[PDB]
C-alpha cells in the first residue's frame, strides 16, 4: 500500500446562519 | 415572539466569533426556549457544541433544524463537518452534496467537499472545488490556505510568491482579529512565516482543546511529590495514536522495552485501536503496562486513567496529528508533561512544558519560537529502529557485472553463509566489501532480475528479487520482521543510469519548493553524469517537477521518478544512490535515518525552525559534519564535489556505512539511558518545588 505518513485532517468550515 | 428569539440567535453568533462558546451555547438555547421551532438555533447551537466536543448532541440538533426546514443548507452542510470529524466519511459526502444539490452557489459546502477529496487523497478534485469556493466567495481564507497546501503537495508553483504574500496576510489579519488562523500548526513550517506567527498558530490550535475540556468541569489533579508509592520508580506515561505501522513506533517501538525496570515504570497509552501488526504487538510486550485509551473515548474518564496510575512524567508524541487527544494533557494528570518525536514543532501550548530537542536542532538563539523549556539531549533526540527492523542491510556484497559499491547489491541474513560456499568472492579493501565474480551463479542472479523472477535457489540458499518481497513475506516487507532470504537490489531495477551518479530524495514532494529545485538544478548541471531520483510522491506531482525543471535547464531525462515502496524495500533502494540531497524547507526525518541507515551521505542545510534542522542533527550525531552546510552554495559545492571528486565519494560513503553502527545515532539502548538521565533532571527540578526551566545539560 502507500506508506503510512505523518497526517493530519483538513480543517472544515462551520456556516453560522442569522435570523431576518 | 421571533424577535426576541432572533436578537437571542444573533448576539449568540456574535459571542461565538469573539471566541466565548460557553456565553454563545448559553444565548442559543435561551433562544430555543422562547421559540423551540427555530431552525437556525439548532443549527447554529449544534456548530458550537461541535466545537464543544460534544458529536452526538450536535447531531440531534442538525437533524431537528432540518426536520423544521428540509431545505436548510447551511445544516446539511455543518452536519457533515461533525460527521467527518466522527469519522463518517459516506455520512459527511451524503450532507455535502445535498447541501450543495439543494443551493450550488454554496461556497462553504464546496469548500467543505474539497477537504474530503484531500483527505481522501483525491488532490485534483480537492483543487477543484476548493477553486469553486473561493470562485463564489473570494475572501475565504480556509478555502484559500487549504488550496495552498493542495497545490503544495502536487508541486502546483503556479504564482508561488503571490501565494505566500498572501498566505502570510490573511495569518496576520486572522491574528490580530483573534481568529483560529486558517493554516494548520504543521503546515506553517512550509510558509515564509515569522516564528511569532508560528507559535501563534500553535496556540490557537491548542486552544481548541480547551473548550473541550472546560465542559467537563474538571478540578485540578494532585500531583506525588515522591516516587515513594513507586517504590522509586519512575512512572513514565507514552501517550500515542501510532502504537502500530506507523513511521513513529517505526522509531521508537524498542524505547519501551530498554527502559531500566529497576529505575523506570513504563506505561504506554494508546489512542488507537490494534491493527494486528508486530509493531503493535512488541509495544504492549514490552511494556509494563499498555492501557487502550481508545476504550475510553471520554477525555475526562481517560485522563482519570492516566492520573490513576500515578504518572510522574507524560510524554506527548502526536502533537498536532491526526489522532491526537491533547484535551489529555489540557487537563495535567501528570505533574511534568514534554513533547516528543512525533511532533516537529512547538505544541505553542500552556498545558506543555517541554519539548525533548537538542542543542542542534534547537539551539539557544531560537528558543524564542517554542512555548515549552528545551529539554536537550546529549546528542540528537532523533531515534531509530533501523537496526533492530533491519539488521540484514548491516553487511553487504556485490557482483562484478564489468567495481561498484551500489550498482548490484546484495543483502541477507545469511549472506555470510552463502559467501562461503562459493570458491571464487574477492574481498575488496575498501568494513571490507565482498565481490561476486560474473560467473555462472551472477549469471543465474542476473537473469532473474532481467526475466522478472521472484526468487531462485542456489546452494540451498534462496534467493530474491528485491522488487518481489510482498509476494514472499508481506511481513519482511512491512518491517514487521527481518527477511529471512538474501535480497538482490540493482540500478535496472528502477531505471537508474549504471554509468551516473545517482542524487536522491525519497521525501514527499511536499517538502520540495521552487528555491530547492532551482539548487538541485545547479549541482546536476554541475556534474555531468548524474541524475535526481525522486518518488511519485504523490504521481500528480511528477508532470510539475518536470516541467519547472526543464525551465531551469534540466532535461527530462536527467530526472528519474520511482513508486513508492513497502518499508524495507524504500530503506533497502537507498543503497542505490551515491548521494541524498536533504530538502531545506523540511528536512527528512523518518526518511533522513532511512537514507543513513542504507550507508548514504545525505547533504543538508539547516534552517530556522525545528522540523528544517533535524536532518543536521542526525548527521552531527553520525560525525559527519562535512555534510552540513551553512549556505545555499556550500549545500550546491558539497553535493558537486561528492559527484566529481570519487575517491572522496569513496571516503564518505565509507564513513557513513561504518558510523551507523559505531556512532550513537541507531543505538537504542544507550538513546534510553540517556533519555532516562533528563527525565530524572527533570523530576528533581520539580521535585525540589521549582517550575520547568532549560534542562539545557
Ligand atoms: C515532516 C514530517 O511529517 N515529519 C515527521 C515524519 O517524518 P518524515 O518527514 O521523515 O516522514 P513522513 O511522515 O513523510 O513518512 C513517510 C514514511 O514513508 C516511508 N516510506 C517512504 C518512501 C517509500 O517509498 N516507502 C516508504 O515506506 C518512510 O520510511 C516513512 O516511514 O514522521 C515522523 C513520525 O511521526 C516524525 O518524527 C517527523 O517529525
Amino acid at each position: 500500500s502507500n506508506p503510512p505518513c505523518e497526517t493530519h485532517e483538513t480543517g472544515t468550515t462551520n456556516t453560522a446562519t442569522t435570523a431576518t | 415572539c421571533p424577535t426576541h428569539a432572533d436578537s437571542l440567535n444573533n448576539l449568540a453568533n456574535i459571542k461565538r466569533e469573539q471566541g466565548n462558546i460557553e456565553e454563545a451555547v448559553r444565548l442559543y438555547r435561551k433562544a430555543l426556549e422562547v421559540f423551540p421551532e427555530f431552525a437556525a438555533a439548532h443549527s447554529n447551537l449544534a456548530s458550537v457544541l461541535q466545537q464543544q466536543g460534544k458529536l452526538q448532541e450536535a447531531l440531534m440538533h442538525y437533524k431537528e433544524a432540518i426536520r423544521i426546514s428540509p431545505t436548510f443548507a447551511d445544516a446539511y452542510s455543518n452536519m457533515g463537518n461533525t460527521l467527518k470529524e466522527m469519522q463518517d466519511v459516506q455520512g459527511a459526502l451524503q450532507c455535502y452534496t445535498r447541501a450543495i444539490q439543494i443551493n450550488p452557489a454554496f461556497a462553504d459546502a464546496h469548500s467543505n467537499l474539497a477537504s474530503i477529496h484531500k483527505d481522501s487523497g483525491n488532490i485534483p478534485e480537492a483543487i477543484a472545488s476548493y477553486r469553486t469556493a473561493l470562485k463564489l466567495k473570494p475572501d475565504f481564507p480556509d478555502a484559500y490556505c487549504n488550496l495552498a497546501h493542495c497545490l503544495q503537495i502536487v508541486c502546483d508553483w503556479t504564482d508561488y510568491d503571490e501565494r505566500m504574500k498572501k498566505l502570510v496576510s490573511i495569518v496576520a489579519d486572522q491574528l490580530e482579529k483573534n481568529r483560529l488562523p486558517s493554516v494548520h500548526p504543521h503546515h506553517s513550517m512550509l510558509y515564509p512565516l515569522s516564528h511569532g506567527f508560528r507559535k501563534a498558530i500553535a496556540e490557537r490550535h491548542g486552544n481548541l482543546c480547551l473548550d473541550k475540556i472546560n465542559v467537563l468541569h474538571k478540578p485540578p489533579y494532585e500531583h506525588p511529590k515522591d516516587l515513594k508509592l513507586s517504590d522509586g520508580r519512575l512512572r513514565v506515561g507514552y501517550v500515542s495514536s501510532d502504537f502500530g505501522n506507523h513511521p513513529t513506533s517505526h522509531l521508537m517501538q524498542s524505547i519501551p522495552g530498554m527502559h531500566n525496570p529497576d529505575k523506570f515504570e513504563v506505561f504506554c497509552y494508546a489512542l488507537s485501536p490494534d491493527d494486528g501488526t508486530n509493531f503493535r504487538v512488541k509495544v504492549m510486550a514490552e511494556a509494563n503496562h499498555f492501557i487502550d485509551l481508545s476504550q475510553i473515548p471520554c477525555n475526562g474518564k481517560a485522563a482519570d486513567r492516566i492520573h490513576q496510575d500515578g504518572i510522574h512524567i507524560l510524554v506527548n508524541m502526536n502533537g498536532y496529528t491526526k489522532g491526537a487527544r491533547n484535551e489529555l494533557f489540557a487537563l495535567r494528570p501528570a505533574p511534568i508533561q514534554a513533547m516528543w518525536l512525533g511532533y516537529p514543532g512547538t505544541s505553542g501550548a500552556l498545558f506543555m512544558d517541554y519539548i525533548i530537542t537538542d542543542q542542534e536542532t534547537s539551539p539557544a538563539e531560537v528558543a524564542e519560537q517554542y512555548s515549552e523549556k528545551l529539554a536537550y539531549m546529549p546528542h540528537t533526540f532523533f531515534i531509530g529502529d533501523h537496526a533492530n527492523m533491519f539488521p540484514h542491510l548491516k553487511k553487504k556484497a556485490v557482483i562484478d557485472f564489468k567495481i561498484y559499491d551500489n550498482r548490484i547489491v546484495l543483502n541477507g541474513i545469511d549472506l555470510k553463509a552463502f559467501l562461503d560456499s562459493l570458491p571464487d568472492v574477492k574481498i575488496v579493501k575498501m568494513l571490507n566489501m565482498p565481490v561476486i565474480p560474473m560467473n555462472t551463479i551472477a549469471e543465474a542472479v542476473i537473469e532473474m532480475i532481467n526475466r522478472g523472477q521472484i526468487q531462485i535457489t542456489i546452494n540451498g540458499f534462496s534467493i530474491s528479487n528485491g522488487l518481489a518481497t510482498t509476494q514472499i513475506n508481506n511481513k519482511a516487507a512491512t518491517g514487521e520482521e527481518v527477511p529471512r532470504t538474501i535480497i538482490v537490489t540493482t540500478r535496472s531495477q528502477y531505471g537508474l543510469p549504471e554509468d551516473a551518479i545517482v542524487y536522491c530524495n525519497f521525501n514527499q514532494l511536499y517538502k520540495i519548493d521552487p528555491s530547492t529545485l532551482q539548487m538541485w538544478a545547479n549541482i546536476l548541471k554541475r556534474v555531468p553524469n548524474s541524475v535526481l531520483w525522486l518518488l511519485r510522491f504523490p504521481a500528480v506531482g511528477e508532470p510539475n517537477i518536470q516541467q519547472y525543471a526543464q525551465n531551469m535547464g534540466l532535461p527530462q531525462n536527467r530526472i528519474i521518478f520511482s513508486p513508492v515502496a513497502p518499508k524495507e524495500e524504500h530503506v533497502r533502494r537507498g543503497q542505490l544512490a551515491d548521494v541524498c540531497l536533504d530538502t531545506p524547507l523540511c528536512n527528512g526525518h523518518t526518511t533522513g535515518m532511512d537514507v543513513l541507515w542504507a550507508g548514504t551521505p545525505m547533504v543538508t542545510m539547516p534552517g530556522e525552525t525545528l522540523a528544517s534542522r533535524v536532518a543536521a542533527s542526525q548527521l552531527t550525531c553520525l560525525g559527519c559534519l562535512e555534510l552540513i552546510a551553512k549556505n545555499r552554495q556550500e549545500y550546491e559545492d558539497i553535493a558537486v564535489k561528492l559527484g566529481t571528486d570519487l575517491e572522496y565519494l569513496k571516503k564518505v560513503r565509507g564513513k557513513v556505512w561504518k558510523q551507523r553502527i559505531s556512532s550513537p545515532l541507531f543505538n537504542t539502548k544507550q538513546y534510553t539511558m540517556e533519555l532516562e538521565r533528563l527525565y530524572l533532571q527533570m523530576w528533581e527540578h520539580y521535585a525540589a518545588g521549582n517550575k520547568p526551566d532549560h534542562m539545557i545539560k
